[PDB]
């Protein structure tokens, strides 16, 4: 129905997607209990948060951090 | 038909409707013992002018409006629409 | 800034480390401050006049009535007295002396 | 510290730095922000609609000073002036693209100014 | 002086257009958003009018609308001047009732019984 | 990483004009009738 | 008399001798901070946030658990109390991670509305922050046990009202945890109702999880209709879409609690919905068309029909305004023959002052009872908050409960007295004991369920139970007025339906072959085309297409319950009107206006146009429906208990088995419960 | 107590407690409430019978000059049983002192205007007519300032909603720029911001 | 009523005032129709004048009618002079607006009961 508003307008659309780009990361490992995540660098990026990694070797990308974190 | 149903209204206080509150003690157990087909209705509280309704003949209302009767005046007023 | 941080936001290097910084950051932008009731008034030297603000406070993050007095209410109602007895070419030369700016007469 | 065009940033290799914490919406004086969020199937929440009414946008810039994860950035490029009213309403797939026509322009100005604020 | 005492129920009109007879107001108590337990947002009567249609604006999906009032809440003091404002401008309304809870009887110490049933465990 | 080749433009219709649109979901999901036989 | 004047900040007030400092200071309009305390729970004290400096003492006490002696000076604001409320709420704000960009209670957490007003300014810790791990319990409770400030509030709820003994405390000192040691799932009735009680955002809703923040909603109060006890809810819109509900905390029913089914039944409300009128097309074809096609299609068929060839059924969830426009249409044509879906036996009374047809005891008068005996039902899996009031009134005093037939898993100490219908006949005599105690109680309570009354012996047990019921009423009766015999229901639009003057139980349509039927039943498949005559049309009018929309001629779109200013009846006769929050989608319209719009295209036209004019008609039949939220004192069944003795139909011989299973019958119940993918998501997690 | 707290003073709090006291003493005909603000301001609540002479008393004296009429405003207050609130603000030139005059009224009851008493109220007094309908008495020229010619609303009261009813548009149907009922592209999403728990101890209400 | 009036006292200084300016409008309707250079018939203007006065005839209280007198007189200040540049006078006539249905069957096909 809506398909008439762009005829001769070429539909400028995004190319890359961050729907799944976490999955191509080399999922980190430590072998400890609780780790800081000031990822992206200090005083920028997502705030400090502490995660328990005991259970199916992972963390869960911290929500904030996004990068797959595990052991 | 006549008729379809009748609707008893009363009030729990404002004691003009005590004839109806007596009428259930007098003729409700025996009034519905006879004619076990007519679905007469009783609702809760008009709180002023506790009317008595009748409805029949392609949906036409018939409202006898008792204000404050005695124990036999409620007994005799009911048979007017009942027999007809 | 003011240090007690119920009014000033905390610094950016602080709102990423401690716990006390975010709750007095994240709440300070959803709603505003906590202003006590009671009327107030002041005025300062605007470079063309006084500047009356009669800021009625109610007691929440959102203020009540905020009536402003700007110059030009007095400075242009008195054009009636100032103008007469004179030319028409005088009148445009009158106006640029009081320095009247519109949008500021919206008080 | 000059203001201008809106853009969105992201982490190293693309992550959508936005976390959709809605704070830029509640301080926009013109309510030019409108965000509908949803749990994406991976689990972390992201955005579905993201709007900046570039007509209504009064450029108070408080969105730049309200995001905790520092997502939206007033990018310093005055390149503008299209020909319709129907175009300047920016959807999301302008803004990530517009945030990725450049980043080294943006990433050096924050890194020279973040110590003051 | 020219006092000329007289009596009339003050119904004022001409200031809106037609929405006197169309709508019906509502006076009620906002009562405890129950995600938390702060009771400061009691003690003030409020109002809200009729809600009418909200469609889709077919370019973005915005909540564009008719129904020009749709957002008017005032802060009343009590039930007494609650009615007196709805009649002074004179459109229809309907009134709720304030709900205050039980006082109530709560006492620690009776949670450890010899023969009663009021007995807690696993604390 | 995720940056373009050279540049772009803010032109009116190149033919392209970015033509901004709606990016949501149908909400009510209207009912489907049963098929042709009774 | 029986009071002590205590000068709360130097100001007198008279409390009972034995109340709390908290209730004293809350009486004079103040808030002391509340963490380890709840009014609807028990009392512990292990948060230590309420700390007031009492006068003429060097020490500081906590206002949760101590009585009040002879009149003190409870010095609320001091130069030492603020050295305590700052003090405690600096520790627990350290061992906690930096959430709230993403914590889903981010607009209402009590570490966020206390921490601006009370407490300190900065931090000095400055490294630490232990981090425990989480787990999963059920597919409803999104679970981050990191945050978990150990206020022992969810823990006691397992020993409280929800009697499932499941949780505990695992650990010592700094390291203790709250969750279940083994991986046992926790799900029963009320099991989703913990995520309101958790005072921080450590617990939250699973389907709601990542949607929107709570400063954008528009709180409009309403009522839910998925059970006969009603509810007290509040909806929240976003852009004309429903987000979530919460309990509105009414003091009679829905105290701080709500039905666990109705909490997550809103998902199918916006899932499988018919939006538009769909034409007959002569085969099983069924395609949409103009709204002014199928109006004149059935309009001429109405005038062709006359007499008992046209009928209707209604047993779902519709209001009490479309059940009069239907009634003032089919009885202005003077052809009634109309019934409901639910099977209620009528022998002597029920429609005529109704005498027992509502739940006669109030819910507030349940706590004053002493010995309760109920038969033929599962109280846990129909009317869930009803057992919650029994559970609480079993506690805190003495309460005696026995039961007859089919031992199911109730929480507290019940006992299976026996299982035969002859038990009900023999209790009029002296046998199968307790034998006198129902007469020798002071506030007895005898409750009948509608699931066993659905059977063919319903008129038999209607007089058998009321035999011994009036036997206790003719005994003393209690002291006292104290109506004893009462009954329950499980369809919302039934008591509202019957007291309009309908007949209960499918018998009039069960005897004739009528031509045209109106479906407001509708998914309850007690009427098919098998019991019908040949292919004459039957018209569906409703909102969903589960059962009865494929077996139909012409369907009609309509608004469900969250779209119309409706009016319902609880199990006691109150009227709790719902209100419009979201306007209905598609081409559907409000379900009373369509009947008047169908009336004007037919011959007869009803004499009322606006919804007020509907309520003027609603005044005429019954005046208690405009009486909002009041249950008047009117029983009058000395006569009506005698009138059912005219009928002497005998019992049957069958063990009194309810339809309710272990758990699984609770989920797939009405119409939306079948359409909700959330209930389908969890019911496969129970059978696994 | 500390730095970053406003240092109050008692000298101006003394004389403004002193000066305004014998004002009610020498006109106990019109004055009904006097109060001293905790930051050196004064209110003299006056029933509007004495709208002219009390100003006329402050128009001239030898102990109170007060000839600088700065601010005429208007504040509505619903739920008061007399809605509106006319509030003056005048300045002593020789003494550097601020004082306000709070005079209530109602809608239909007029007010004797300050036209001979002050000639700075020429455009201020008309504004309350255009915005509220408070008909002042005996003004030589009552007209329409700061509103458009076709309004019937007096918008600055509370029942007038945020937008009007009069969203304007053009058509080439003949020449005209015609009015129409109002239609928005967006709701003006109204939030909910009042947090509970009563941050203020001093202004605590009578608990009833 | 403990409140002083504006101009009238009781209904008889009032009802002679609403008759009074009616003549001032009545000689004005032919006067402005050639002035503002608009083209309708002049009798339509005289119908719309009495349209406005007759509609508000449901008042049984003074000083409200007198409040409309001040409203009615202020209309003539722009009217006798030229302060409404060819639009505000045309604003009286709901001309290019689509007609309201005002009929029950007509409302029912279009609208969610507006
Ligand atoms: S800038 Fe902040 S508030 Fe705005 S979308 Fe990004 S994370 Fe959310
Ligand atoms: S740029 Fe300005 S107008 Fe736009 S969201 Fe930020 S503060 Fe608001
Ligand atoms: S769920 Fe969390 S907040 Fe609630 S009682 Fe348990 S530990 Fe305390
Ligand atoms: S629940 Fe409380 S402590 Fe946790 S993120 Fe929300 S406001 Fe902060
Ligand atoms: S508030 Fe619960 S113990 Fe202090
Ligand atoms: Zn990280």
């Amino acid at each position: 129905y809506r398909k008439v508003r762009f005829v001769g307008r070429q539909k400028e659309v995004n190319e890359n997607f961050a729907i799944d780009l976490i999955a191509e990361q080399p999922v980190s490992q430590v072998g400890s209990r609780v780790i800081s995540c000031d990822g992206g660098g200090g005083a920028l990026g997502h705030p400090r948060v502490y995660i328990n990694l005991d259970k199916e070797t992972k963390t869960g990308t911290c929500g904030y951090c996004g990068l797959q974190f595990r052991q | 038909l006549g008729l379809r149903e009748i609707r008893i209204h009363l009030c729990q206080r404002s004691p003009g409707s005590q004839g109806v509150r007596d009428f259930i003690e007098k003729r409700y157990v025996e009034l519905k013992k006879a004619n076990p087909d007519l679905p007469i209705l009783i609702r809760e509280c008009s709180d002023v002018q506790p009317k008595l309704w009748a409805r029949y003949a392609f949906g036409q209302e018939k409202n006898v409006s008792l204000n404050n009767f005695s124990a036999d005046q409620v007994t005799r007023a009911l048979e007017n629409v009942l027999s007809s | 800034k003011v240090d007690d941080a119920k009014v000033s936001p905390p610094k950016r290097a602080e709102m990423k480390t401690s716990m006390e910084s975010l709750i007095h950051h994240f709440k300070l932008y959803t709603e505003g401050y906590q202003v006590p009731p009671g009327a107030t008034y002041t005025a300062i030297e605007a470079p063309k006049g006084e500047f009356g603000v009669y800021l009625v406070s109610d007691g929440s993050s959102r203020p009540y009535r905020c009536k402003i007095k700007a110059p030009g209410f007095a400075h242009l109602a008195g054009l009636d007295k100032m103008s007469k007895g004179h030319m028409l070419a005088d009148v445009v030369a009158i106006i640029g002396t009081q320095d009247i700016v519109f949008g500021e007469v919206d008080r | 510290r000059f203001r201008g065009e809106h853009a969105l940033r992201r982490y190293p290799s693309g992550e959508e730095r936005c976390i959709a914490c809605k704070l830029c919406e509640a301080v926009c004086p013109a309510q030019a922000i409108t965000i509908e969020a949803e749990p994406r199937a991976d689990g972390s929440r992201r955005t579905t609609r993201y709007d900046i009414d570039m007509t209504k946008c009064i450029y108070c810039g408080f969105c730049q000073e309200a995001c905790p994860v520092d997502a939206i950035v007033e990018g310093p490029n005055f390149e503008f002036s299209t020909e319709t009213h129907e175009e300047l309403l920016y959807n999301k797939e302008k803004l990530l693209n517009n945030g990725d026509k450049w980043e080294a322009e943006i990433a050096a100005n924050i890194q020279a100014d973040y110590l003051y604020r | 002086i020219t006092v000329d005492e007289k009596l009339d129920i003050t119904t004022i009109t001409g200031v809106p257009e037609e929405h006197i007879k169309t709508r019906k107001a509502r006076i009620f108590v906002p009562a405890r958003n129950n995600m938390q337990s702060g009771v400061n947002n009691t003690k003030k009567w409020k109002m809200e009018f009729d809600t009418r249609e909200r469609w889709e604006n077919p370019l973005m999906g915005w909540a564009s609308t008719a129904d020009p009032l749709s957002n008017l809440v005032l802060t009343f003091s009590t039930k007494e001047d609650a009615v007196a404002f709805a009649e002074k401008n004179g459109w229809s309304y309907d009134v709720e009732e304030r709900k205050v809870p039980k006082p109530k009887s709560k006492s620690y110490g009776a949670n450890f019984s010899w023969n009663k049933r009021t007995r807690v465990s696993t604390k | 990483k995720f940056i373009w080749t050279n540049h772009k433009f803010n032109l009116s219709g190149t033919p392209q004009q970015y033509v901004p649109y709606s990016t949501t979901r149908k909400k009510i999901q209207e009912w489907v009738p049963p098929s042709t036989p009774y | 008399s029986n009071l002590i004047e205590v000068f709360v900040d130097g100001q007198s007030v008279m409390v009972e001798p034995g109340t709390t400092v908290l209730q004293a200071c809350e009486k004079v309009g103040m808030q002391i901070p509340r963490f380890c305390y709840h009014e609807r729970l028990s009392v512990a004290g292990n948060c230590r946030m309420c700390l007031v400096e009492i006068e003429k003492a060097p020490k500081v006490v906590a206002a949760c658990a101590m009585p009040v002696m002879k009149g003190w000076n409870i010095l609320t604001n001091s130069e030492k109390t603020k050295k305590a409320r700052e003090g405690v709420m600096e520790f627990l704000l350290a061992n906690h991670p930096l959430d709230c960009p993403i914590c889903d209670q981010g607009g209402e957490c009590d570490l966020q509305d206390q921490s601006m007003m009370f407490g300190s300014d900065r931090s000095r810790f400055l490294e630490g922050k232990r981090a425990v791990e989480d787990k999963n319990i059920g597919p409803l409770v999104k679970t981050i046990m990191t945050r978990c400030i150990q206020c022992t509030r969810c823990i006691r709820f397992a020993s409280e009202i929800a009697g499932v003994d499941d949780l505990g405390t695992t650990g010592r000192g700094n390291d203790m945890q709250v969750g279940t040691y083994i991986e046992k799932m926790f799900m029963s009735e009320l099991s989703g109702n913990i995520i309101d009680i958790c005072p921080v955002g450590a617990l939250t809703s699973k389907p709601y999880a990542f949607t929107a923040r709570p400063w954008e909603t528009r709180k409009t109060e309403s009522i839910d209709v998925m059970d006969a006890v009603g509810s007290n809810i509040v909806v929240s819109t976003r852009t004309g879409e429903v987000m979530r509900i919460l309990p509105r905390m009414h003091e009679d029913i829905n105290e701080e609690w709500i039905s666990d089914k109705t909490r997550f039944a809103y998902d199918g409300l916006k899932r499988q919905r018919l939006t538009e009128p769909m034409v007959r097309n002569e085969k099983g074809l069924l395609t949409h068309t103009t709204w002014e096609d199928a109006l004149s299609r059935v309009a001429g068929m109405l005038q062709s029909f006359q007499g008992n060839d046209v009928a209707a059924i209604a047993g779902g969830l519709v209001d009490a305004e479309a059940l009069i426009a239907l009634k003032d249409l089919l009885n202005r044509v003077d052809s009634d023959t109309l019934c409901t879906e639910e099977v209620f036996p009528t022998a002597g009374a029920g429609t005529d002052l109704r005498s027992n047809y509502l739940l006669n005891t109030t819910i507030a008068g349940v706590e004053e009872a002493d010995v309760v005996l109920l038969v033929g039902t599962n109280p846990r899996f129909e009317a869930p908050l009803f057992n919650a009031r029994i559970r609480k009134s079993w506690l805190h005093n003495d309460l005696k409960v026995a039961l007859i037939g089919s031992p199911v898993d109730l929480t507290y100490r019940y006992d299976h007295l026996g299982d035969s219908p002859k038990i009900l006949q023999d209790i009029a005599s002296g046998s199968h004991p307790f034998s006198q105690v129902l007469q020798e109680a002071k506030k007895p309570m005898v409750i009948l369920g509608s699931s066993a009354l659905q059977r063919n012996d319903g008129a038999a047990i209607l007089a058998a139970v009321s035999n011994i019921a009036q036997k206790i009423r003719t005994s003393s009766g209690v002291t006292g007025d104290w109506k004893v015999m009462n009954i329950l229901h499980r369809i919302a639009s039934q008591v509202a339906a019957l007291d309009l003057g309908y007949k209960p139980g499918v018998e009039a349509i069960q005897k004739n072959p009528p031509k045209m039927l109106f479906l407001l039943g509708a998914d309850g498949g007690c009427i098919t085309r098998q019991d019908l005559p040949k292919d004459c049309f039957i018209v569906y009018q409703g909102h969903h297409g589960d059962v009865g929309a494929p077996i139909a001629d012409v369907i009609l779109p309509g608004a469900a319950y969250t779209e119309k200013s409706a009016t319902y009846v609880n199990t006691e006769g109150r009227a709790q009107q719902t209100k419009v929050a979201v306007t209905p989608p598609g081409l559907a319209r409000e379900d009373w206006k369509i009947i008047r719009a169908l009336s004007e295209i037919a011959g007869m036209t009803l004499p009322y146009d606006t919804l007020d004019q509907v309520r003027n008609r609603l005044e005429e039949v019954s005046p208690n429906l405009v009486r909002y939220d009041d249950v008047e004192g009117a029983n009058y069944f000395q006569q009506a208990s005698e009138l059912s003795k005219l009928v002497n139909q005998q019992l049957l011989a069958d063990p009194l088995v309810p339809p309710q299973l272990t758990i699984k019958d609770f989920y797939m119940t009405d119409s939306i419960s079948r359409a909700s993918q959330t209930m389908a998501k969890c019911v496969k997690a129970v059978t696994e | 107590t500390r730095p970053t707290v406003r240092p109050r003073n008692d000298v101006a709090h003394k004389q403004l407690s002193a000066f305004g006291e014998y004002v009610a003493e020498i006109l106990p005909k019109y004055v009904q409430q006097v109060q001293v603000s905790c930051f050196n301001e004064l209110e003299i609540c006056i029933h509007p019978d004495g709208v002219i002479p009390v100003l006329t008393f402050l128009r001239d004296h030898s102990n109170a000059q007060f000839k600088s009429l700065a601010d005429l405003t208007a504040v509505d207050i619903p739920t008061r049983q007399n809605r509106f609130e006319i509030v003056y603000n005048l300045l002593s030139l020789r003494f550097n002192s601020r004082i306000r005059v709070k005079t209530y009224t109602d809608e239909l009851t007029p007010i004797e205007s300050s036209v001979p008493v002050y000639k700075a109220a020429n455009w201020y007094e008309r504004e309350i007519w255009d915005m509220f309908g408070v008909f002042f008495a005996n003004h030589p020229d009552l007209r329409r300032i700061l509103t458009d010619y076709g309004f019937e609303g007096h918008p600055f009261r509370k029942d007038f909603p945020l937008s009007g009813y009069v969203e304007l548009r053009y058509d080439d149907e003949v020449k005209r720029v015609v009015a129409e009922p109002v239609e928005l592209a967006q709701e003006f999403r109204k939030f909910d911001l009042n947090s509970p728990w009563e941050a203020f101890p001093a202004y605590r209400q009578p608990p009833e | 009523t403990s409140v002083k009036p504006i101009f009238s006292r009781d209904m008889n200084e009032a009802k002679r005032r609403v008759r009074e300016l009616y003549r001032a409008w009545y000689r004005e309707v032919p006067n402005t129709v050639h002035l503002f250079q608009l083209d309708i018939s002049v009798k339509q203007g005289r119908d719309k004048v009495r349209e406005m006065f007759k509609k508000n005839a449901h008042i049984t209280d003074p000083r409200v009618v007198d409040l409309l007198v001040i409203k009615g007189k202020m209309e003539l200040e722009e009217t006798i002079k030229v302060w409404k540049q060819r639009t505000h006078v045309m604003r009286f006539f709901h001309e290019t607006e689509a007609p309201r249905p005002k009929d029950f069957l007509s409302k029912f096909y279009v609208g969610h009961d507006p």
